[PDB]
RNA sequence: GUGGGAGAGGGUGGUGGAAUUCCCGGAGUAGCGGUGAAAUGCGCAGAUACCGGGAGGAACGCCGAUGGCGAAGGCAGCCACCUGGUCCACCCGUGACGCUGAGGCGCGAAAGCGUGGGGAGCAAACCGGAUUAGAUACCCGGGUAGUCCACGCCCUAAACGAUGCGCGCUAGGUCUCUGGGUCUCCUGGGGGCCGAAGCUAACGCGUUAAGCGCGCCGCCUGGGGAGUACGGCCGCAAGGC
């Protein structure tokens, strides 16, 4: 599936390798803290690596999750 | 030298006299350790994923900085030091990249 | 002898049993119910009925320290899992929520032999 | 590692002439200096082998660019060797 | 040379969360566990299931790929320091400085050896429970070396693309990673699929040749005996060549 939307379209020009920008990159994570593939994210390899780096700084820093509980079910 | 970004992170739970004093800490680290400091943003509290510490939200500090590279590591492990400093990190700053520019 | 009357329901749920916990909000158990306490003995207790009847036992010694409503936790994926939650469903009480909490690790841990591949 | 000033600095010591970039004397000056950038490195770490391959090989070209010169011109040999202080 | 680029390439020090186990506390009770079914086992000295606090060892989920990197072995949380390779653009410098490579030397998964630490989980041997005609096994409960770190040995392998290295030449189509360009297209470097000519015993290969050529290295010469004997060399040993 996955053309629910893809998250690149929904977001304007933003910084990849901002990893403090917390609202930006939230966008970029499943129910749980998941960091979604590129056919959800729509971001190329160059784009996806990058991201993959910047939120995983972003989760140390305790801006973003390791990993998020799973709700209704 | 090299540029490099401080990231600092702090117990929310600090007054005003004990968070200058943390600041001012952090100013005579970073001035022995010889880092010129460029551009400084400080966040303060803010909620976070998970706790830190036991505590749900923590007080935020960016240094923008340039500093021997040499001298880097061990500038952190100084920072770390202290009961009140709670998380530390130092990025190389790079030039941003853009998607849907 | 407490009068919680809202609290939170734990569903462990392995390929050999399911257990289900019901504690205060601060996650403290009231009473506790299984699969083995239910009267069955042997591999019977990983079935989905064992689940309902372990369950419905549970949400019923919970409701006589006065519970109405839950939040159901499950974790584990066994069979009956889903039947635990549909037994609670309408036990008499109401569900507030369903949180999965599953744990899963960031892999740090060899299994046992029967797990690999 | 090396800035441009360094390699700047050992051309315009080794380049035969005014803008001489790539001459067999800048080529093995610079291969000396990264060479012994790379043993004071290799001092600690002695346990990264995966450099030391690098180290070889640049030996290796070091080596091939020496016999060159001494074929060709013995006198900027010596001039050459002497100057770095290898070989010897 | 200059200017740009991508990468789990390598080494050191820090560091982050999830999980397992163990310890303390709370709450709680009659089982838990495990299998085809059970049993051993664990549990009233209160287990299992739940919350909280703590300690430790190891491995890094999603990103993650038909992906990238490396000479190979191999390489995957994050950060900084150190460091090897490499590709593109400019067409600036040297002026054949090239290629290959017996021997030498270095590297070389796992297991194994020495010393010293470490030891959560897993687990050869082993100790039990099952199964069976028996079960020195498959299954279940335990469990030591080991698996981990440092230093030092060991040198093997389905160490595999079962395909030595370099260079030139011979249709294209398509997918992909990464540069540059006047960016629908052109142009490189890499990884894949189908396929011209051609090769091949066939399978298949086919600008990533197993095609057409040249240079150099290693190797083969029916099966068993046998990677054995002996000799030499290496090794602490196991043992290797
Ligand atoms: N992240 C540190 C790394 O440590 C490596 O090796 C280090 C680690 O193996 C180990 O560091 C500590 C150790 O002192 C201490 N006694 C126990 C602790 N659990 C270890 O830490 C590490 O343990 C293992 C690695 O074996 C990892 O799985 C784990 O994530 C990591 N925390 O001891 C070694 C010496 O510091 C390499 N030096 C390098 O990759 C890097 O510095
Ligand atoms: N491989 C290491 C990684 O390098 C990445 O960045 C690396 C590459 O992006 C970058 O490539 C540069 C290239 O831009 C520049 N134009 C030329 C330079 N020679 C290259 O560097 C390369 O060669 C040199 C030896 O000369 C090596 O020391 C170095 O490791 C290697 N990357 O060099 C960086 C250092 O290796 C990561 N950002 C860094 O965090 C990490 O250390
Ligand atoms: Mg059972
Ligand atoms: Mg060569
Ligand atoms: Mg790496
Ligand atoms: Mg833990
Ligand atoms: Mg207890
Ligand atoms: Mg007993
Ligand atoms: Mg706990
Ligand atoms: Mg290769
Ligand atoms: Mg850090
Ligand atoms: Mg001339
Ligand atoms: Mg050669
Ligand atoms: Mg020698
Ligand atoms: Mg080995
Ligand atoms: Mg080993
Ligand atoms: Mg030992
Ligand atoms: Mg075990
Ligand atoms: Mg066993
Ligand atoms: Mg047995
Ligand atoms: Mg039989
Ligand atoms: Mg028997
Ligand atoms: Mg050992
Ligand atoms: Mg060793
Ligand atoms: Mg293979
Ligand atoms: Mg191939
Ligand atoms: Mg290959
Ligand atoms: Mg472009
Ligand atoms: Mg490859
Ligand atoms: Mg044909
Ligand atoms: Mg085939
Ligand atoms: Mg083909
Ligand atoms: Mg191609
Ligand atoms: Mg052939
Ligand atoms: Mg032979
Ligand atoms: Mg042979
Ligand atoms: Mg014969
Ligand atoms: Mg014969
Ligand atoms: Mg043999
Ligand atoms: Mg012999
Ligand atoms: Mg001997």
């Amino acid at each position: 599936p996955s053309r629910k939307a893809k998250v690149k379209a929904t977001l304007g020009e933003f910084d990849l390798r901002d990893y403090r920008n917390v609202e930006v990159l939230k966008r970029f994570l499943s129910e749980t803290g998941k960091i979604l593939p590129r056919r959800r994210t729509g971001l190329s390899a160059k784009e996806q690596r990058i991201l993959a780096k910047t939120i995983k700084r972003a989760r140390i820093l305790g801006l973003l999750p390791f990993t998020e509980k799973l709700v209704r079910k | 030298m090299r540029r490099y970004e401080v990231n600092i992170v702090l117990n929310p739970n600090l007054d005003q006299s004990q968070l200058a004093l943390e600041k001012e800490i952090i100013q005579r680290a970073l001035e022995n350790y010889g880092a010129r400091v460029e551009k400084v943003e400080e966040l303060g509290l803010r909620r976070l994923a998970y706790p830190i510490a036991k505590d749900p939200q923590g007080y935020f500090l960016w240094y923008q900085v340039e500093m021997p590279e040499d001298r880097v590591n061990d500038l952190a492990r100084e920072l770390r030091i202290r009961d009140n400093v709670r998380r530390v990190m130092v990025v190389k700053s790079q030039e941003p990249f853009l998607a849907n520019a | 002898k407490r009068q919680v009357a809202s609290g939170r329901a734990y569903i462990h749920a392995s390929y050999n049993n399911t257990i289900v916990t019901i504690t205060d909000p601060d996650g403290n158990p009231i009473t506790w119910s299984s699969g083995g306490v239910i009267g069955y003995k042997g591999s019977r207790k990983g079935t989905p009925y064992a689940a309902q009847l372990a369950a419905l036992d549970a949400a019923k010694k919970a409701m006589a320290y006065g519970m109405q409503s839950v939040d159901v936790i499950v974790r584990g994926t066994g069979a009956g899992r889903e039947q635990a939650i549909r037994a609670l469903q309408a036990s008499g009480l109401q569900v507030k929520s369903i949180v999965d909490d599953t744990p899963v690790p960031h892999n740090g841990c060899r299994p046992k032999k029967k797990f690999r591949k | 590692p090396i800035t441009k000033e360094e390699k700047q600095k050992v051309i315009q010591e080794f380049a035969r002439f005014p803008g001489d970039t790539g001459s067999t004397e800048v080529q093995v000056a610079l291969l000396t200096l990264r060479i012994n950038r790379l043993s004071e490195h290799l001092k600690v770490h002695k346990k990264d082998h995966h450099s030391h391959r690098g180290l070889l090989m640049m030996v290796g070209q070091r080596r091939r660019l020496l016999r060159y010169l001494q074929r060709e011109d013995p006198e900027r040999y010596r001039a050459l060797i002497e100057k770095l202080g290898i070989r010897g």
